[PDB]
């Protein structure tokens, strides 16, 4: 040997000492408030409220806005014979082309 | 985003002030809230982004990313708190409030809204990730790999500086939106075909870039579950915000300087993918995995179409989570067998059914099962990428080729099978485990429920 | 509102009801496979009233009840599309799937996870249905990779069989080819026409191109295991009797062929994907068939005459015949079903035996698996006036009189021939003769489940034809006028069959013992294209990823370039620099050197 | 004891009092831009008459 | 029904032939769908009727909000930030009404083309060609402007469109 060295400890299980073990702690109390407050807090609270919320988030994307604004757009211009996209973004008046 | 960044500055002091025993309990019931908290930042608006104040905003790009930091930090919590039962109370804290910083760095990453700010974090978040890395690594290489991330990540990264200090003094300001509103063509130039190389190699090797990754296999492979869950879900996705960020300023020269990058992109994956196809190691397999998605998000942010962002998004999101789970199942058996050769343990199908269960879900999001978020990504990508040429479609048709071979390949040489006979210490698995393949894989069934959230600002 | 879409959205949620039920003291008691057979008969009936609905007024919808995201001027929402090939088709499925659960709840008694069978049955069944309904490509993809997972799922049933975890592999690996060609196809779709459904795409594509027809001939020839993309299909006989006969033979290598059916105007307005598919549809069921009628395993043969039978109706749809395409389709997983029910009968009264070179004496031993195997052999080979003699004889007659290649017609043909010769191979050697099985006779058909099972698809395999035949709309024009030869062709190759391969079965007896030849070595070994295309490709593939990608490049050459030259140049120059012997004479010459440059280079 | 309770459980309250910090300094940080508020050409309007600002 | 607007949403007169049976056999068509008007479509309407009456004790009105023009690009000064800006949020604007057009204009194509069914190659010519039309104009609007698109991309778009014209006009006349 060259070191004063400690042999490699045998691993630990812990069924041996608490056959209803969650896993989180040795202690059994400690392991199953960890258990407890994991499982409530992440799947309960998180999951499911934090779900809910995104699902009745207020349509700020103005999806439903766009496709109102859409609607009436086609009907005053398909009412009055224009063309339904009209072929320019901006007014040929207001651009200026160079010479 | 003060709201959010100030409850990490004090989740540091209640975790050195918590009891020795209460210090997990404390960490993950005020993570979980803080991610709780962060869930707000999904309302996003149409037009524009959200301008909190004059150094922080948020985006539809940077709400989903910083929803999945938040909500991972628990979860490398609970990995950690798994494999570190025998420490001391001091390394415990030291190792929670590593966690802690990088959370922090990597919140603040994502909300800056200056380049430099940009850069001083993400270079910042290296320190606690080497740290982890070459301090509670199990192996002799945990040194080699962490030198070798450092390096990379450094070389890359310091030419992004002195360009970003150019780029300021020449047009007045980084403010992301002054550099999106006044931004102006960028001319056929040596020096332009520099600045433009600065910037997009360092994001390249942050993503990585085929040729410049062997980094990610050697820290993957050598780093804590922790430190390996939060490189692959996060850290690799600092590469690809800031090039989705950068490449405002950086037009119409990344129309020709692409080519190289989009074939190294291309070849690599198909590359990588083979590599995984003749892996011993699993932790190794799951690092050329992602290699090979981030690859995609890189073809992806060069064809740089409003397609291709919205694709990039959701893959990055689907493979972080992914990859997470990934890592956290090898990490169980690492830990049920004490090693990392995947021929070692079999019939795990008939020793744990339910750990095999979680194998089957977590390889079937890897590669594209729709409708998952994985393969909206990838179909989005390669719609984008057909749409830009026809061989394209050739090359994402054999990356899913070998991505499904691969995949199935390591879920039935782990799962299925005979057992080992001389391997009696596979004990039940633990209700924690459990727990953290269900928070791993219910969000992402979610997203598949609710798409537009991770669709990013083109949708 | 017409009860229409209300019924049909009905009988796929019901279908889906029992998979929440999977959680609950009913799934852990052995109640769950009666459950869920109830719930498909149920289903089944619930089903059988829109049918009736639509034979009456020809009435069709589309359902878009859930929108789910709008990629800018791209809306992808939750379309259910219910017209004659859906609601024709969602029936004899749900038929087939009733019969089949019967016939497992007798089949797998014994095994421990019957519950979590037919959990995996239905989930099936739902992919199928979903597939079947789906309205948009993206739909129509969900449901292909949901069928496809569920029979990698389903053909590795036992774990601890290599070779049934390299058949589910092998599978996917096929689907996968499939399914880059259904990829191809979605992207030219969407890049061209700015749609995924098939109301746009139909509308917009009026001259549809070789590129999106050839991506949807691939998906459908990776689907359906026509020739290249065959072998599959009959490795897929490893999982239990009950999954060959629902999954693979009678309802899911029939998707290729629906995907190719739901094209059917762009099929006719392109003419040279439809002679490569009358190629395809061609060479794969001769090839099949000559590979079916020298095998020695019951459910081998049974596989390669459903693959026969999908080439034939790949060469039904190359003729622009698609609803005799379809019709084919339902006779086809009547009787096929039934077959693959009859065998695996046999197959458990045997204790595992699936030789028929162990079987014989069955005609006697079992009465009512030996009927209705013969008439499910009548039927498959076109007896005149059986379920398959409506859509066999007219896809025949089709075929001989219309503008087509005549190396197809021949090779049609003689697949018509050759499906006789093993058939007629079947009941010789599995019926007639002395027995051959070992002495303890545990043959018992005497099972309720197994009765019934076989007698609900016993009355379809006589039946159905005639109704289907007599009860959907004319939707092409009849071959009336043809002459006497032609009007008899299939009848004659038919006969012409039985009797060489009765002929040929016969000279066995005789007392004479003669090498193989080499075409039946060829026939035998399925044409050497397992041993080589399994083989080759793969060792090169990977030996490819090994010494040249992992090794050679990733932990060799890239280390070499960037990070390995580096560290050598670095440490060189470390060494280069700090070697100094601590000589202030030396290092203070060194000064004056320096002093001299400074002064005479720099100005 | 009661006392070790809060002696122990002391340490739950300070990530709720930082988001309550955050969620007043985000509110500081705001009230310091309200240089066009109610100035901008889209959003331009008549204030009401029991109100002084548009937002805060 | 009234949810919708008739004119945006067109539906041809629904044209059903009465029946005229030639047999004494009993119709199963007709008797099931008597069972289900017995057995479904009362007790939902019923439903229907309590939920709606419940719905009508508390009504309350949400409004559709209304946004004026303002300066475009074209008017906007060089690096004047907030006509920039303020021009650059009606574009955006203007780009996802446009888009909600085509989304229109692509439902009416595919309810013609179910609707129609075995005729829609004739009977659809009408929807095709306004569904090219607006196609062509959203092209040349928003063709290839990319990932980073602005009203600047857009304006110098149509500035070179404008002059590709004109060259071609000048040439025709030359
Ligand atoms: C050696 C053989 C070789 O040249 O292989 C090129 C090849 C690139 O792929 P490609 O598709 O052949 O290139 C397309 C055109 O040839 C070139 O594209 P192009 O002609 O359309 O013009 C674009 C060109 C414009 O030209 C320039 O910008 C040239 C100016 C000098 C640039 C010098 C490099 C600066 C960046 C640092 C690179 C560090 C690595 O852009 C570049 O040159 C990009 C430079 C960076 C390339 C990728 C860097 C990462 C390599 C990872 C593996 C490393 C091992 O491979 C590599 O560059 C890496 C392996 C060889 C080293
Ligand atoms: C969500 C469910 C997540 C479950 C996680 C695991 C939970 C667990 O441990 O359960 C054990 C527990 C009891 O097990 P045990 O025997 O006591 O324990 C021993 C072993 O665990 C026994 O293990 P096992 O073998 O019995 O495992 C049961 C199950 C456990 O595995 C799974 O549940 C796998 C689920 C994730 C798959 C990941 C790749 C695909 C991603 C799709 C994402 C869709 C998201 C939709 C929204 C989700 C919202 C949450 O695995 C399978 O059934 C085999 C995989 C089948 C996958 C088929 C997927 C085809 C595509 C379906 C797409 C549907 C949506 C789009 C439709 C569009 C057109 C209308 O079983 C269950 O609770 C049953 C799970 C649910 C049924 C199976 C999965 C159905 C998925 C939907 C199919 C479509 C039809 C509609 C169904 C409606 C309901
Ligand atoms: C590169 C070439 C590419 C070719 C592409 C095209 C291929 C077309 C294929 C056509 C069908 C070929 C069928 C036979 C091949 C498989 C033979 C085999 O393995 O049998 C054992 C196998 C028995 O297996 P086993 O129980 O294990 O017994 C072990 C053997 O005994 C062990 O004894 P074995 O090993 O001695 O048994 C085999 C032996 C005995 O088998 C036979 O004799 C079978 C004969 C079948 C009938 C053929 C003549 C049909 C005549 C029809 C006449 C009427 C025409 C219509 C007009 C009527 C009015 C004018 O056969 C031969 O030696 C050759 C038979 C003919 C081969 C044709 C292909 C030639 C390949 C290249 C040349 C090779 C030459 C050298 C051979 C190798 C070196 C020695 O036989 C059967 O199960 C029955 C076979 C089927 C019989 C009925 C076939 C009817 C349909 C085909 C004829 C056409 C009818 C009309 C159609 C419609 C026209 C419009
Ligand atoms: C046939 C096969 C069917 C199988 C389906 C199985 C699922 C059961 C049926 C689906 C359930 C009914 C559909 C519910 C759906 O509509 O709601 C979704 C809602 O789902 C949620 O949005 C998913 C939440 C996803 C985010 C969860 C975060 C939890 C913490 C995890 C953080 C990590 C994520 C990191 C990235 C953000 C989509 O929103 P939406 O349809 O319009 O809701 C309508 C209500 N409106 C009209 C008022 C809007
Ligand atoms: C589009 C690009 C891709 C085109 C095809 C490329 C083929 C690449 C080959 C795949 C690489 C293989 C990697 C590892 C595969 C899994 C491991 C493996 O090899 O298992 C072998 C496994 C089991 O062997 P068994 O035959 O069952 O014998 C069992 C005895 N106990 O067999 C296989 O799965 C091999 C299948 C590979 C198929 C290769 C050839 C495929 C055919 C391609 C050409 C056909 C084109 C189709 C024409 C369509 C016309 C419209
Ligand atoms: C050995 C060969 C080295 C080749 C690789 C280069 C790495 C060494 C860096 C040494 C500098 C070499 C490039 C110098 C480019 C340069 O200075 O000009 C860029 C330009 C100068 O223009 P002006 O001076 O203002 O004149 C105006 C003209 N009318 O300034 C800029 O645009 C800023 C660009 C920052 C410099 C970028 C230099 C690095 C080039 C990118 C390489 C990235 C390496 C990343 C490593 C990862 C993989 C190994
Ligand atoms: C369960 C039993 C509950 C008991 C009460 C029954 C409730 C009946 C009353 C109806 C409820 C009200 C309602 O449905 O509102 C519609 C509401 C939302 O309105 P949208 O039009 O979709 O708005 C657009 C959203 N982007 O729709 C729904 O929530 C019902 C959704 C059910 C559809 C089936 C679920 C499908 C989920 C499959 C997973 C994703 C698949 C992807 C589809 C791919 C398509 C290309
Ligand atoms: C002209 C201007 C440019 C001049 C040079 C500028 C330097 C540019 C960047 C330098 C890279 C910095 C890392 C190289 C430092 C030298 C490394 C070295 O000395 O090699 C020895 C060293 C082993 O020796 P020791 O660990 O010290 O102890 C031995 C015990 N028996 O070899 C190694 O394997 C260490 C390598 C680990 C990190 C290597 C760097 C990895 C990335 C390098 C390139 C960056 C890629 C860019 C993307
Ligand atoms: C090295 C040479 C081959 C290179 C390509 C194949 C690479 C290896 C296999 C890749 C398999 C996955 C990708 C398959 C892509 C198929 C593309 C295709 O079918 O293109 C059709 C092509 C163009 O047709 P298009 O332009 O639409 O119509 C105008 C008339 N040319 O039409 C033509 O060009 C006319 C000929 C039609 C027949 C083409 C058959 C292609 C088969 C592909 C799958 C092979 C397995």
């Amino acid at each position: 040997i060259r070191l004063q060295e400690d042999p490699d400890p045998e691993d630990e299980n812990l069924y041996e000492k608490n056959p209803d073990s969650h896993g989180y702690d040795k202690d059994p109390i400690v392991d199953l408030w960890n258990m407890r407050v994991v499982f409530f807090f992440g799947f309960s609270i998180v999951l499911v409220l934090g779900s809910t919320f995104v699902a009745y988030l207020p349509d700020y994307r103005m999806q439903e806005w766009a496709r109102r604004e859409a609607e009436r757009l086609v009907k005053y211009r398909e009412a009055n014979g224009l063309p339904l996209m009209e072929s320019n973004c901006f007014d040929p008046n207001k651009i200026q082309l160079p010479e | 985003m003060l709201k959010i960044i100030i409850p990490t500055t004090m989740l540091l002091p209640m975790t050195w002030m918590s009891k020795h025993n209460m210090i997990w309990i404390n960490a993950t019931v005020h993570s979980l809230l803080i991610s709780l908290i962060s869930l707000s930042l999904l309302n996003q608006l149409g037009e524009n982004s959200l301008n909190f104040s004059l150094t922080f905003f948020s985006d539809s790009l940077s709400a989903p990313l910083l929803v999945l930091t938040t909500w991972l930090l628990p979860l490398m919590l609970m990995a950690s708190q798994s494999h570190l039962s025998k420490e001391t109370t001091t390394r415990k804290k030291l190792y929670i409030t590593m966690l802690i910083l990088l959370q922090l760095f990597l919140i603040m990453t994502f909300t800056a809204t200056e380049l430099i700010l940009f850069y001083i974090l993400f270079e910042a978040t290296l320190v606690p990730t080497l740290i982890i890395i070459t301090r509670w690594g199990n192996q002799t290489e945990r040194l080699n790999a962490g030198l070798y991330f450092l390096f990379y990540t450094l070389a890359g990264s310091l030419p992004l500086l002195v360009a970003l200090v150019y780029i300021q003094n020449t047009t007045g300001s980084l403010n992301f939106l002054i550099i999106h509103y006044w931004s102006h063509p960028l001319s056929n130039s040596w020096s332009n075909i520099f600045m433009w190389l600065a910037c997009i190699m360092a994001f390249m090797v942050k993503m990585p870039l085929y040729g410049l990754h062997l980094w990610l296999p050697k820290a993957h492979v050598e780093a804590p579950i922790a430190g390996s869950m939060v490189l692959a879900a996060v850290l690799l996705k600092l590469g690809g915000y800031g090039m989705m960020r950068i490449t405002t300023i950086l037009n119409p020269l990344t129309n020709y300087m692409a080519y190289p990058f989009l074939m190294l992109s291309m070849w690599g994956m198909i590359m990588t993918s083979s590599i995984c196809l003749r892996q011993t190691d699993l932790k190794s397999l799951i690092a050329y995995s992602s290699v090979s998605h981030m690859a995609l998000v890189i073809v992806a942010i060069m064809i740089q179409t409003p397609w291709s962002f919205m694709g990039a998004t959701a893959l990055m999101i689907a493979h972080g989570l992914t990859s997470s789970m990934l890592f956290c199942l090898a990490n169980t058996n690492y830990e049920r067998v004490h090693s990392r050769t995947m021929i070692l343990a079999r019939g795990l199908q008939t020793l744990l059914p339910l750990m095999a269960t979680w194998w089957l879900v977590a390889s079937l999001t890897n590669l594209a099962l729709p409708p998952s978020i994985n393969l909206i990504g990838e179909l989005f990508i390669i719609t984008a990428s057909f749409s830009w040429s026809n061989i394209t479609i050739i090359l994402m048709g054999m990356n899913m080729m070998i991505t499904a071979l691969y995949s199935l390949y390591m879920l039935i040489t782990t799962q299925r099978g005979k057992y080992t006979h001389h391997i009696n210490n596979i004990k039940p698995s633990f209700t924690r485990e459990n727990a953290l393949m269900a928070l791993h894989i219910l969000p992402l069934l979610l997203l598949t429920l609710n798409p537009k959230m991770i669709l990013g600002p083109l949708y | 509102m017409n009860p229409f879409a209300s019924l049909t959205l009905t009988t796929l949620t019901i279908l889906t009801i029992p998979i929440m039920m999977s959680n609950s003291n009913i799934y852990k008691t052995n109640l769950y496979p009666n459950y869920v057979k109830t719930t498909v008969s149920y289903a089944f009936t619930l089903s059988l009233v829109p049918l009736l609905m639509f034979m009456h007024t020809g009435q069709e919808m589309i359902i878009s009840n859930w929108h789910w995201m709008t990629l800018q001027t791209v809306e992808l929402s939750l379309s259910f599309k219910m017209d004659y090939f859906s609601v024709m088709f969602i029936p004899v499925a749900l038929f087939v799937t009733w019969s089949i659960m019967e016939f497992s709840m007798w089949y797998m008694h014994s095994d421990p996870f019957i519950n979590r069978f037919f959990k995996y049955l239905l989930l099936f069944l739902i992919t199928m249905m979903i597939l079947v309904t789906a309205n948009n490509l993206f739909q129509l993809f969900i449901g292909w990779e949901g069928v496809g997972i569920m029979s990698f799922l389903l053909i590795g049933w036992w774990h601890g069989r290599t070779d049934a975890n390299t058949a589910a592999l092998q599978a996917i690996l096929y689907n996968r080819i499939g399914d880059i060609g259904f990829v191809l196809s979605m992207a030219w779709f969407l890049t061209h026409s700015n749609a995924w459904d098939l109301q746009q795409i139909f509308m917009l594509n009026n001259e549809c191109p070789n590129m999106p027809l050839i991506g949807l001939l691939l998906a459908a020839a990776g689907k359906s295991a026509q020739f290249g993309l065959h072998p599959w299909l009959p490795s897929a006989m490893e999982g239990p009797t009950p999954v060959s006969a629902l999954l693979h033979s009678s309802t899911m290598v029939v998707a290729g062929v629906f995907l190719l059916i739901r094209f059917y105007p762009l099929m006719e307005t392109n003419k040279l994907v439809q002679t490569m598919t009358l190629c395809l549809g061609a060479i794969t069921t001769l090839f099949t068939a000559l590979c079916a009628i020298t095998q020695n395993d019951i459910k081998k043969i049974v596989a390669f005459s459903t693959s026969s039978q999908l080439g034939l109706m790949m060469v039904t749809i190359g003729i622009n015949q698609p609803h005799l395409a379809f019709l084919h389709i339902c006779m086809h997983a009547f009787f096929k079903a039934m077959l693959f029910m009859c065998s695996g009968s046999i197959i458990h009264s045997l204790n595992d035996e699936q030789d028929i070179r162990k079987m014989g004496g069955l005609y006697k031993a079992m009465p009512f698996t030996t009927t209705a195997l013969i008439i499910g052999s009548l039927a498959l080979t076109g007896m005149p006036y059986l379920t398959g003699f409506y859509s066999k004889d007219l896809i025949i007659e089709a075929v001989n009189m219309s503008y087509t290649n005549a190396w197809a017609l021949l090779m049609t043909l003689i697949a018509t021939s050759l499906t006789a010769a093993y058939s007629t191979r079947i009941i010789f050697f599995a019926f007639l003769g002395k027995p051959r099985f070992p002495p303890l006779v545990l043959i018992n058909e005497n099972n309720p489940l197994l009765i019934n099972s076989i007698k609900r698809l016993l009355i379809g395999s006589i039946f159905a034809g005639f109704i289907i035949s007599n009860n959907i709309p004319p939707m092409t024009v009849p071959n009336t006028t043809m002459p006497l030869y032609m009007k008899m062709t299939a009848l004659i190759v038919t006969i012409m069959g039985f009797m060489l391969a009765l002929e040929l079965n016969n000279t066995t007896y005789y007392l004479k013992f003669k090498y193989p030849s080499q075409t039946y070595k060829f026939s035998n070994m399925l044409g050497y294209y397992p041993s080589i295309m399994h083989r080759l490709p793969t060792y090169h593939n990977l030996s490819m990823s090994q010494k040249s990608a992992s090794s050679l490049l990733d932990l060799i050459w890239l280390e070499t370039i960037l990070p390995k030259t580096t560290s050598f140049i670095q440490m060189k120059m470390s060494i280069m620099v700090s070697n100094q012997k601590g000589l202030i004479k030396l290092y203070f010459l060194s000064f004056l050197i320096t002093i001299m440059i400074s002064m005479t280079l720099f100005n | 004891n009661v006392l070790q309770i809060v002696r122990d459980h002391w340490v739950h309250i300070l990530v709720p009092v930082g988001f309550v910090f955050g969620c007043y300094l985000d509110r500081r940080s705001d009230e310091k831009l309200t240089a066009f508020r109610n100035k901008s050409l889209l959003f331009k309007r008549e204030l009401r008459p029991n109100e002084e600002v548009t937002w805060k | 029904p009234d949810s919708w607007d008739k004119d945006v949403y067109p539906e041809p007169p629904r044209r059903t032939p009465a029946p005229a049976p030639q047999t004494s056999l009993p119709n199963p068509v007709t008797y099931l769908t008597k069972i289900f008007d017995l057995l479904v479509d009362r007790p939902v309407t019923l439903a229907r009727e309590f939920i709606e009456q419940q719905h009508a004790k508390n009504r309350y009105y949400y409004y559709h909000r209304e946004f004026r023009r303002v300066p475009d690009i074209t008017e906007c000064e060089e690096k004047d930030i907030l006509c920039m800006f303020e021009a650059e949020m009606q574009w955006r604007r203007d780009y996802k009404v446009d888009q909600e057009i085509v989304n229109i204009i692509q439902e009416r194509l595919k309810a013609c083309q179910q609707r129609e069914g075995e005729s829609y190659r004739q009977n659809c010519a009408k929807e095709l060609e306004q569904f090219t039309q607006v196609s062509k104009a959203f092209q040349d609007r928003y063709s290839d402007l990319g990932a980073h698109y602005s009203a600047r991309k857009c304006l110098a778009k149509q500035k070179q469109r404008m002059l590709a014209e004109r060259k071609a006009a000048k040439e025709a006349a030359a």
